[PDB]
């Protein structure tokens, strides 16, 4: 279910630890129930690599470790 | 301005009072 | 078809070996004594068979989760 | 899914599906949740410290912090904008390797050293920025805080591109701790170090999202 | 679905591949392979009787 | 008669268990509580990496999908 | 959700409810080979969580403790191994 909450997060911007440890920053456009997350205005941060900017990006749910949510995000409000 | 980072830091420090 | 093959293993109580999904160096061997549709197996006289090192750990009776089944063979 | 279905559907059963239906019965019978009350001890998790609060009087004002966090962003904005220009120029400056801790330490503070010119910092990649911050943390552990260091740290930070690695997050925390600690030694407010230490704590806590460490007044 | 009784060399997650011959399958892509052979990464082959395999696990399925 | 998973497993609660994880670490303790996904709850929990004791952990939830096998202990 | 909520209260998922109910921290073992110390704001059966005031803690090359702070997090159950309840924390 909690996914129902995640799907509320359109236009919030976030960081995502990928399963590889990559850290991926951007602005959510959509999320689906499989937890698959579409983003714009993207910034990746790679282990021994320079960063990478992308215009958009689409990530698999099963590849997300966690989301680092904006501090602003009022959780109590959304848990409904 | 090449020393610009230095001046910023400097400016920033000198703001404390 | 293959569910039957497993049901055979039960009736005959054949000693078997499971290839694991998330582990390659290790396999589990045991006489199988029950199971459900998720393929969780109750195993009797079970043992861990490490590769490289070759060292069989007695587990006695155990319950194995179906998720970890890459493949099933007999002995 | 958490437990997916792999197989389909008083006397022993002769067909598998009849078996599994039979099993599906006996377990549906069975109580899904069970709780076994018991009657009659722990290991320790070396969670690190936070940041040492400021002595009464020394902690800086939110307005100032907020102003520092704001301006820094403009710096970092400008730092980004013109990276490419400074990328191409460099007369002396034998920039040490990313591996050479000892050589990167002398480079920056010397044994006197080079300051952080954009010409010099703008060439340094993210991985070097990281490493150099680290050594400079290490030289801090073992020595007095100097303004060369302050500008060097500050500058390394400006170039530090987020989203940060969890490795770089942790490093800037360890740094800010040392700041907050080195802060306890002070005897008067007019100390050179004080504001510098406060800034470096500030930027980390507020700009770099490490809020638990921040100076609340 | 028609590959039945035809000899296939299969690769599975973890870098494990297998020449054996299909002999049964269900909706859940659970397969029954016959006259089967474990292919090592040194050139050694183990013949291992008959075997069942999950629909997952498998990547490659070649004749 | 065939001893089937849920029964066998239910049968385990109250008693010492050794749950081996997919990842190799295994966990010894008392099997407090169990549920419909086979999520597990242990107590007086000890942790073994490479078979070597690494720590003591008390009350612990084990998410069901990390479990390779569970067994009896005496 | 009747039996679901009672499921949480009673089943092994009670670990996560007490944190939601009692504003209490837990220690989670994550597949990143790192640990997360936080207070569960909300969770579901698949162990997906919202967490507050998290400290990510891990060690590295003679091995040294490391950490980082995440205010608000969505954890994927998929990444959780085990969850200590009322753990033991020191310097």
């Amino acid at each position: 279910k909690l996914v129902r909450f995640l799907m509320k997060l359109s236009h919030e911007t976030v960081t995502i630890e990928l399963k590889n440890g990559t850290q991926v920053h951007g602005t959510i456009t959509g999320v689906d129930v499989s937890m698959n997350t579409h983003l714009k205005a993207v910034k990746m941060t790679l282990k021994n690599r320079e960063p990478v900017q992308l215009e958009t990006l689409s990530i698999r749910g099963n590849n997300i470790r966690y989301f680092i949510l904006p501090d602003s995000l009022p959780l109590d409000t959304l848990l409904v | 301005d090449d020393t610009a980072l230095i001046k910023a830091y400097d400016k920033a420090v000198a703001s404390f009072k | 078809q293959p569910i039957n093959l497993i049901f055979r293993y039960l009736q005959n109580r054949s000693r078997i070996q499971v290839w694991l999904y998330e582990q390659v160096n290790m396999r589990i061997e045991g006489c199988i004594i029950g199971f459900d549709e998720y393929m969780n197996l109750v195993l009797d006289d079970a043992e861990e068979i490490h590769s490289k090192t070759k060292s069989r750990k007695q587990l006695g009776r155990i319950m194995l989760k179906g998720d970890n089944i890459t493949l099933l063979q007999s002995v | 899914e958490l437990m997916p279905r792999l197989l389909p559907v008083s006397v022993p059963p002769r067909t598998p599906q009849e078996y599994l239906r039979r099993v599906q019965i006996e377990a549906a019978q069975c109580p899904d949740v069970v709780v076994a009350q018991i009657d009659p001890k722990q290991s320790v998790n070396i969670s690190l410290s936070g940041c040492q609060p400021a002595p009464e009087g020394y902690s800086p004002t939110l307005q100032w912090q907020q102003q520092q966090v704001a301006q820094f962003s403009t710096v970092r904005q400008n730092v980004n904008k013109h990276r490419s220009h400074w990328k191409s120029q460099d007369s002396n400056v034998t920039m040490p390797k990313s591996e050479d801790e000892e050589g990167w330490k002398k480079f920056c503070l010397g044994e006197i050293g080079f300051p952080p010119l954009l010409s010099i910092v703008s060439r340094m990649n993210q991985a070097t920025v990281t490493s150099v911050l680290e050594y400079l943390s290490n030289w801090f552990g073992e020595r007095d805080f100097t303004p060369e260091l302050g500008r060097w740290l500050y500058a390394l930070l400006a170039c530090l591109e987020k989203p940060l690695l969890p490795e770089a997050h942790s490093l800037i925390r360890q740094l800010a701790r040392r700041c907050s600690e080195v802060r306890l030694l002070v005897d008067s407010k007019d100390d050179e170090r004080v504001p510098a230490l406060n800034l470096l704590i500030c930027l980390v806590s507020r700009y770099f999202d490490q809020r638990d460490l921040a100076d609340e007044p | 679905k028609k590959f039945m009784d035809k000899k296939l060399s299969l690769k599975l997650n973890g870098g494990r591949h297998v020449q054996g011959i299909l002999r049964g399958f269900d909706p859940f892509m659970n397969l029954v392979i016959d006259e089967c052979v474990e292919m090592a990464t040194s050139g050694q082959q183990n013949n291992i009787g008959m075997v069942v395999i999950r629909g997952n696990s498998i990547i490659m399925l070649e004749a | 008669l065939p001893l089937n998973p849920k029964p066998f497993l239910n049968g385990l609660t109250g008693k010492p268990v050794m749950v081996k994880l997919k990842w190799g670490m295994e966990y010894k303790g008392y099997l407090v509580s169990v549920d419909g996904y086979m999520n597990m709850q242990l107590a007086n929990t000890e942790e073994y990496i490479d078979g070597a004791l690494s720590g003591h952990l008390g009350e612990v939830l084990i998410r069901c999908n990390n479990v390779l096998y569970i067994r009896g202990v005496e | 959700q009747k039996r679901e909520e009672e499921e949480f209260n009673t089943g092994p998922l009670s670990v996560l409810t007490q944190s939601v109910k009692n504003n209490t921290q837990v220690l989670i073992n994550c597949r990143n080979n790192k640990k997360l110390l936080g207070r569960v704001k909300a969770f579901d059966a698949h162990c997906n969580m919202v967490l507050e005031n998290v400290k990510e803690m891990w060690t590295e090359v003679k091995p040294v403790n490391k950490d980082r702070y995440i205010s608000k997090m969505f954890l994927r159950g998929d990444s959780v191994i085990v969850v200590l309840r009322n753990p033991l924390i020191a310097g």
